[PDB]
């Protein structure tokens, strides 16, 4: 009797604990049904996924530099020294089952944790969602994105291989001890000695299982609490408004949704840890000083860091009796770029003079210097991973190597500015096309007028048509505005049977005109609303 | 406007849900059910086709238990039958793993998106300036815990818990991070000068003065005699060679005592160079730097491969240009001129090594870099 | 009751706090201040007592940071100059920290309990049983959510939703754990019979057949020549050595070969094994075990040093009583007879190690273990 | 030397005297025999991370 | 934390070389080596693993 022992069940956790009230407001918490929206669903999906894997990693990971000869089962590294960390990555790899995978699975985790981070960020800096109410979610949100970048250069730099070693030496090492006043005393700190220091896996294994994982999870459980609190923000629509939330309930349809788009991004990871090969550390020996290669990259999420260290015009300073290597100008470029994003939404008020209490998000259209801001900074970005890239970018597409990186030094400041110009006046195009089809209806086929020749498209209008053929232009309401026929009341009828076959005529009307009926009740149950809210 | 003390017996659960919408400020507009007309066949075939991506998502999870725990797993060497078994083993537990789960949650969006019900459900969003009477309940609680407890009264108090929490704050971080800082330049590595920091010393460094280091070729033998001396003629015009700087007393790998001599020397950071052999006809395009025109032995060209900028090694040679590129952020260093960087973000020239032949004829160091050789940093260039 | 839509204005700190109890089920009852006499100097008393400790906790914070800072730590050797201040290091940090700390939380309840007004505040305790309006409502919701998703009617999606997710869970699982399951039984170790398990070989299994095993004494010298041969002179009546078995192949440390072999040997938790000298006079007393009755070399038995229960090594030994008692859980195994368990938790004799002379007369085990010899487990005894 | 005397004596013996299975978590703890090469890496992920988690 | 930050789990046998001179040149694993680092050559170590144990 599952019924009876689910009723027993819930009479016994309200008579121990009292949860009914808060559970039936939190069931009937209502989220926007938005598929942008989902973007911050990705990362914490794939962040669930990194945790359930590096869990499994762990289990099977030796982190030290302790020196040993593999004496494996793979034979092109057999007698090599190697770090006891580079030895357990080839044991999971090859001498454990499905470790292989488990390690693939991880990476392309982190790859698309990194990637859904910043897709996020794009949507809420483009929708406006970082206004008065949620400046702070914002802010921890951009300490979240930079501690997700670090953690995961710590994971691809934990088994020591010859890339990672490389990146290694380079990043941290050379521009630690770049830095004026202390910069080799942080060196000397955190490797405890010179660079290969038999101490930097260990911590680094440390901050990246236990420290800076816990910050994030600390971090993102303040984030899902601000969003679940501070209702989630909305695109202008129909009944939507700054003091509602037009969406789902949290229990029958949200709840369900987000778990099977978790299911789905579960799915998706596991499918390219399978088919795409990530990180294949036994074709890079063990990190050797004097070893190299030609690609010598990061992740794609500190291939902008690297790209700017490629880029910077060797621009080295001789105070007296000193040296401030090209390596500061980096970091203090890396300090500006977090900096600015963690303080843009105070930046942006501060500009503008929004102090007002925003619940209904912007169109990027609606919002042309802040998007053409956020072009240019993309652009940016893309500039320097792909002259990170430069080096393998230069050897596939044949360009020189001196060319791809003047390409990049000269665009560093160009392409942003020509991406800047472009993305605003395609902003203000995109809302006078809005306007266009506001005043004159959506546009179809043409037609040629009955006495003379005149060619008329024909239009659609979207709002009360005047005494006269032409329309009373609605006012913009910052919600999309349909630009084709497509997309309304017209040709969506398909026969209703099947792909191959039909069904009885009978069964077909029921159907069609069910939905017919259920569509436009839908659509009046929102205009009541709307009319309402004030009217 | 009353809470329904009796009426929720009888209250349906239409009823009863629409008052928890209103309890909680939902208005549920819409709520209609995907298939209102019964006995279709058009909701038999959707439910079939859910049905299927989750027998789907089944299957697949037992494909994946069954792979996982029978197939030719387990690393086969090249060219041996079960290498192809082997090689798409990975790929087949992904492949399973994530086909079973991505159906599953196909089936369930689809299960959402064709028999849950829609609605439009609203919330009443009550952001922003908590009502007045719980903004000043709340001050008032926060202001009569403060003064009540009569601080800002007691100015010894205020004072004295300020010092107490500042001076044991103090501590304790100090206390935290001293186990980090260490000094960079507490003279640790000996050398015939006297205990010198590691950043001036490399493997380079004569330990006592006079010391014989050869410029020992690495061979790649697994462990034993991996440095190997070495001769001028072995390199050939325009030929390059990563040497390190080995002992007499750093003799084989043999023994334990050696292996880890010969560990240090190859995980120095500092210590690989390349040496370089300046094609006869390109010796006049030569141009030397200061204190370094009498390094080169005759042709022969002695350069730390450790990048100056950020230490990379600079290991990409360049014959018929003679440019020594670094991989790492694509850095040119002209070898013919001393090793000055000529494109990239390096600013300082390599570290040259003085060579020549000792005894024998074998090639050997004739000093130490008269520059610190690693990448730059702040107490440099004096 | 009423929400005091413009009273708060007007309603003082008192009243605004007794409201907000009320609103919350809290009544504050006797909230008086501790001093309610003004002026006395019994309050300035106090006052500075609160102070002294949270002065007394900033004093002891800066001692803290300028001991840290500044005191003779570093490991100093024995009978050193500064032994005694850095045997003093560590616990001055700890006295100044925790004296630090403990001064301030002090000062902190000495306030709560002389200066924090005093309170019996009551709240209402509203457990058990939400009220019915909210029961029927989550009831309904939930119920809602159920039925009107349309499942419990669709028993294709029904089960076919189970029998995915059950697949996936077990094959997610299988995947999971299937990497550290390892057959115990998986025939790895060489032997002269083919390759055994783990188990039931040891460092005494002769790897060839007629093997030398010999019984090496593991002289306590830092990494060279770790084990050395051994002759039954060595020994003198009521003498324990423990002994490990060594090969003409495990040559000393020297070699980076050796001193790996070495390392194996010392770490074998099956190798260690003690060679008794069982007194002649008391010789007579000795009852031998089926099939280890020819074991003993004259006077000298081997048995094995890992306890037969939970393995710890049995290496304490009495003389005139020939008792093997282990450390770890107190059993005695009488060495006079067969080392049979006469107390404690083991009940199965140590294996005995058979022995012998080779040319030379240097000690070297004549076979193996006649059973396994770690402790027990499921597959044994057959 | 006190700690690992430890060890041996409870994961190890407990573990392996077990009867259906005791062997097989054994070898499953320590990646195969007691002295295993992945046990106190295994044990500092439990402490670290796992557990107090 | 603190402790993480200067411990190396591994049985990865290393003679120890250090500064404590009655365990010098004896076969250990690194986790006792760098716990022996905390307890003497890293300042406070030995402090903080005590008052942590
Ligand atoms: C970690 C990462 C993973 C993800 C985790 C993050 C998830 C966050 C989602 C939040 C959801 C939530 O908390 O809902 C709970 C929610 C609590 O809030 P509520 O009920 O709406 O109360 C009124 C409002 O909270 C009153 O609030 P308001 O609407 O007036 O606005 C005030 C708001 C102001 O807004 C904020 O500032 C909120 C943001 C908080 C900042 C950071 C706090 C969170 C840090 C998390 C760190 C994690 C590590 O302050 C808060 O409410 C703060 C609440 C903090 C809870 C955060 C939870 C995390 O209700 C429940 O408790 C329902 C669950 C009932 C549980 C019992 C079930 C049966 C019992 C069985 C026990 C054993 C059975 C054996 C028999
Ligand atoms: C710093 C910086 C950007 C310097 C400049 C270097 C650079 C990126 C130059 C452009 C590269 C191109 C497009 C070369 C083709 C020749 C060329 C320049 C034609 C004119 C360009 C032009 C305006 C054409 C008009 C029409 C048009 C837009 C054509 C674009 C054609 C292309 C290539 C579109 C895709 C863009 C693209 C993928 C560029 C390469 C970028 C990267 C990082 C690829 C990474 C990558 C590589 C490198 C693999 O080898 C690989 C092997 C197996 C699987 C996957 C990959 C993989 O993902
Ligand atoms: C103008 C205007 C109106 C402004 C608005 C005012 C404003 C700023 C309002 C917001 C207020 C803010 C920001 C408050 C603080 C929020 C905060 C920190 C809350 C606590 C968060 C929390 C719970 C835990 C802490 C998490 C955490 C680590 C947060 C900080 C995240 C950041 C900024 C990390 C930066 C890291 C970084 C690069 C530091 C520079 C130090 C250097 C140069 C180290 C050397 C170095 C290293 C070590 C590399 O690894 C590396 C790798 C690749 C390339 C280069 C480098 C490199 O140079
Ligand atoms: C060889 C080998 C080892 C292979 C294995 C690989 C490995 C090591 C690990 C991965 C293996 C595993 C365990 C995979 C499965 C992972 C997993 C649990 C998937 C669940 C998805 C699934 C099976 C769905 C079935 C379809 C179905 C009926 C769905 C409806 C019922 C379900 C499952 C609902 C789940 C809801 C859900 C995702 C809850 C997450 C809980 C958390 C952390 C946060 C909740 C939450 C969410 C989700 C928000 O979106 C949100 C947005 C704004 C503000 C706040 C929040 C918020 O608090
Ligand atoms: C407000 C606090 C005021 C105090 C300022 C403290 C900074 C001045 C240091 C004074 C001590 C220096 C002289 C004597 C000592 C000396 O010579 O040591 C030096 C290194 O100084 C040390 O000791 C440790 C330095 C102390 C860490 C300070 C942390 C930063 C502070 C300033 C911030 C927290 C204070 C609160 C403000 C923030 C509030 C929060 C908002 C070099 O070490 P070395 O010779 O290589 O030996 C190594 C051994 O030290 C090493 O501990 C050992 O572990 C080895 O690794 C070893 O090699
Ligand atoms: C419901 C699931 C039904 C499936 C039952 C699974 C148990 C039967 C195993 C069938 C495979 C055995 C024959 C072929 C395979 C074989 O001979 O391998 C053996 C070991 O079997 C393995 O493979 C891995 C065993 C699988 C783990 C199963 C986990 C427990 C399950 C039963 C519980 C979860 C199921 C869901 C129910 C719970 C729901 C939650 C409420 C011995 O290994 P060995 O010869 O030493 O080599 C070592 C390599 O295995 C090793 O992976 C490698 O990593 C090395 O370390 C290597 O040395
Ligand atoms: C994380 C790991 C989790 C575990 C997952 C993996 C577990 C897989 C276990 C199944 C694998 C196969 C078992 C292998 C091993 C095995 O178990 O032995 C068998 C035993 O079957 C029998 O007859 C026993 C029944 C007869 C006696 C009746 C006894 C009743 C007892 C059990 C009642 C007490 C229970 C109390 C519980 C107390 C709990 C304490 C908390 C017989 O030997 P056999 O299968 O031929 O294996 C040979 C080796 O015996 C051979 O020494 C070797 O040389 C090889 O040849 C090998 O192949
Ligand atoms: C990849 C790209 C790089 C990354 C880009 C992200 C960084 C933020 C982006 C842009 C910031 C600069 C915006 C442009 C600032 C406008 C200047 C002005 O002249 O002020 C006029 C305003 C309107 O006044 P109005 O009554 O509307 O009348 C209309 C009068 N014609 O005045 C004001 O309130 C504001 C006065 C001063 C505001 C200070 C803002 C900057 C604060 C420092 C933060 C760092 C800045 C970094 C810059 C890159
Ligand atoms: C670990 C990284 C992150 C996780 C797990 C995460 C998760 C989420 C989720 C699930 C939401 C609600 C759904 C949505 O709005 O799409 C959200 C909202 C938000 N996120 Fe994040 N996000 C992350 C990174 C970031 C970054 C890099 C920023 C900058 C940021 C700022 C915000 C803001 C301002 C909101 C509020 C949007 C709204 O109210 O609708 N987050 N986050
Ligand atoms: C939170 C975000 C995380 C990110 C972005 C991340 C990223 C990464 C990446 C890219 C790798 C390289 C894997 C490879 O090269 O095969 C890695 C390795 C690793 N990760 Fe993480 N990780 C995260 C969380 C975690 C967590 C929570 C744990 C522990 C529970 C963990 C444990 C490990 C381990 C042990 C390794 C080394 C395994 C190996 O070398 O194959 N990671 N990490
Ligand atoms: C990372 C931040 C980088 C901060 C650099 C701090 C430089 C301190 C030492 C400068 C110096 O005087 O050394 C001698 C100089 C090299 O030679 C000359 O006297 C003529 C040089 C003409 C070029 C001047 C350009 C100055 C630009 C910077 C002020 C802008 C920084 C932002
Ligand atoms: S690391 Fe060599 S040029 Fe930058
Ligand atoms: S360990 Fe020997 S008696 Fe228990």
């Amino acid at each position: 009797d599952f019924a009876k022992l689910a009723a027993a069940q819930g009479d016994a956790i309200d008579s121990r604990y009292h949860p009914s009230a808060a559970v039936r407001r939190q069931l009937n918490k209502v989220f926007p049904t938005h598929w942008s929206f989902l973007l911050g669903e990705i990362a914490l999906y794939s962040f669930i996924i990194l945790l359930l894997t590096g869990v499994w990693l762990t289990l099977f990971f030796d982190p030290s530099m302790a020196h040993v000869t593999y004496d494996g089962v793979y034979q092109p590294l057999r007698g090599v020294q190697m770090s006891r960390a580079y030895e357990t990555a080839l044991d999971i790899s090859f001498e454990v089952r499905g470790g292989l995978f488990v390690r693939q699975v991880h990476h392309w985790a982190a790859l698309m944790f990194a990637a859904s981070i910043m897709v996020h960020l794009a949507r809420i800096f483009f929708t406006g969602a970082f206004r008065r109410p949620r400046e702070a979610n914002w802010v921890i949100g951009s300490l979240l994105l930079i501690l997700a970048m670090f953690e995961g250069f710590f994971g691809y730099s934990l088994p020591d291989d010859l890339l990672s070693g490389t990146g290694i030496r380079a990043a941290l090492s050379g521009i630690t001890m770049g830095i004026p006043v202390i910069g080799t005393w942080m060196h000397w700190a955190l490797f405890g000695g010179d660079f290969p220091g038999e101490i930097l896996i260990p911590r680094l294994y440390a901050l990246h299982i236990l420290l800076i994982p816990g910050i994030i999870l600390a971090l993102i459980g303040a984030h899902l609490a601000l969003v679940w609190f501070q209702k989630h923000t909305q695109f202008p629509g129909p009944g939507r408004t700054e003091t509602n939330v037009v969406g789902v309930r949290v229990m029958p349809v949200f709840a369900v949704k987000s778990g099977a788009f978790f299911a789905m991004i579960t799915g998706v990871l596991g499918l390219m840890g399978g088919l795409l090969t990530i990180n294949p550390i036994w074709n890079l020996g063990p990190y050797k000083p004097s070893q190299v290669s030609a690609g010598s990259q990061p992740d794609f999420y500190m291939m902008w860091t690297d790209g700017l260290i490629r880029l910077w015009p060797a621009w080295e300073f001789y105070p007296f009796g000193h040296t401030i290597p090209q390596g500061v100008w980096v970091a203090v470029g890396m300090g500006l770029v977090f900096a600015l994003l963690i303080a843009y939404p105070f930046i942006e008020k501060k500009v503008t003079g929004d102090d007002a209490h925003h619940n209904l998000l912007q169109r990027p259209r609606d919002v042309p210097v802040r998007t053409a801001i956020g072009s240019m900074a993309i652009a940016l970005y893309l500039l320097l991973t792909f002259a990170c890239m430069n080096d393998i970018i230069a050897l596939k597409f044949h360009i020189s190597l001196n060319a791809t990186t003047w390409i990049g030094r000269i665009g560093m400041v160009v392409l942003p500015a020509i991406v800047y110009f472009v993305a605003y006046r395609w902003a203000i195009s995109l809302q006078r096309s809005d306007r266009e089809v506001l005043e004159h209806g959506v546009e179809t086929g043409i037609i040629k007028r009955l006495p003379h020749g005149a060619y008329v498209e024909l239009h659609q209008p979207l709002g009360p048509v005047d005494e006269h053929g032409h329309p009373i232009p609605l006012e913009y309401a910052g919600a999309p505005l349909p630009k084709r026929m497509n997309k309304l009341g017209s040709g969506g009828a398909p026969g209703t049977g099947s792909f191959l076959f039909p069904d009885p005529a009978v069964e077909h009307e029921a159907l069609t005109e069910a939905a017919h009926a259920s569509e436009h009740k839908s659509l009046t149950a929102l205009k009541e609303h709307q009319d309402r809210i004030h009217g | 406007g009353q809470p329904t003390d009796a009426e929720l017996a009888e209250m349906s659960r239409e009823e009863l849900v629409k008052l928890g919408g209103k309890i909680d400020g939902v208005e549920t507009i819409f709520k209609e059910p995907r298939w209102p007309v019964p006995g279709t066949k058009a909701e038999k075939r959707t439910e079939r086709l859910v049905a299927y991506w989750l027998m789907l998502g089944g299957l697949s999870g037992l494909a994946l238990l069954l792979v996982f725990l029978f197939w030719p797993w387990e690393y086969q060497p090249f060219g041996s039958e079960g290498e192809f078994l082997y090689s798409l083993a990975t790929p087949l537990y992904g492949l399973t793993f994530g086909l079973s789960i991505l159906s599953i949650g196909i089936g369930a969006v689809l299960f959402q998106k064709k028999f849950i019900p829609e609605e439009i459900s609203v919330q009443d969003r009550h952001d922003g300036r908590s009502p007045e009477v719980h903004r000043k309940t709340v001050a008032a609680n926060l202001t009569d815990a403060l003064e009540g407890s009569t601080l800002k009264r007691r100015k010894v108090i205020g004072l004295s818990l300020g010092i107490g929490l500042g001076a044991f704050g103090a501590g304790t971080l100090v206390a935290f991070i001293g186990g980090l800082i260490k000094n960079p330049w507490k003279p640790v590595v000996p050398t015939a000068e006297g205990k010198k920091a590691v950043l001036w010393t490399s493997g380079w460094t004569p330990r006592f003065k006079g010391e014989t280091i050869y410029l020992a070729r690495a061979t790649g033998r697994p462990g034993e005699s991996p440095f190997v001396k070495m001769r001028p003629e072995d390199i050939d015009a325009g030929g390059m060679e990563t040497v390190f700087p080995w002992r007499e007393s750093d003799g084989d790998g043999t023994t334990v005592e050696s292996e880890h001599k010969l560990t240090e020397i190859a995980m120095g950071v500092r210590n690989p160079v390349m040496l370089i052999r300046i094609k006869p006809a390109d010796m006049h395009r030569v141009i030397k730097r200061k204190g370094q025109e009498s390094f080169n032995f005759g042709e022969l060209f002695a350069y730390t491969k450790v990048c100056s900028h950020l230490g990379c090694p600079s290991s990409l040679y360049e014959q018929q240009t003679y440019r020594i590129l670094c991989p790492c952020h694509q850095s040119q260093f002209d070898a013919l001129e001393f090793a000055k960087p000529i494109f990239g973000p390096a600013a300082r020239a390599l570290a040259q090594l003085p060579i020549t032949i000792d005894e024998d004829g074998y090639l050997v160091a004739n000093g130490d870099f008269v520059e610190p050789v690693g990448p730059a940093f702040w107490e440099r260039k004096s």
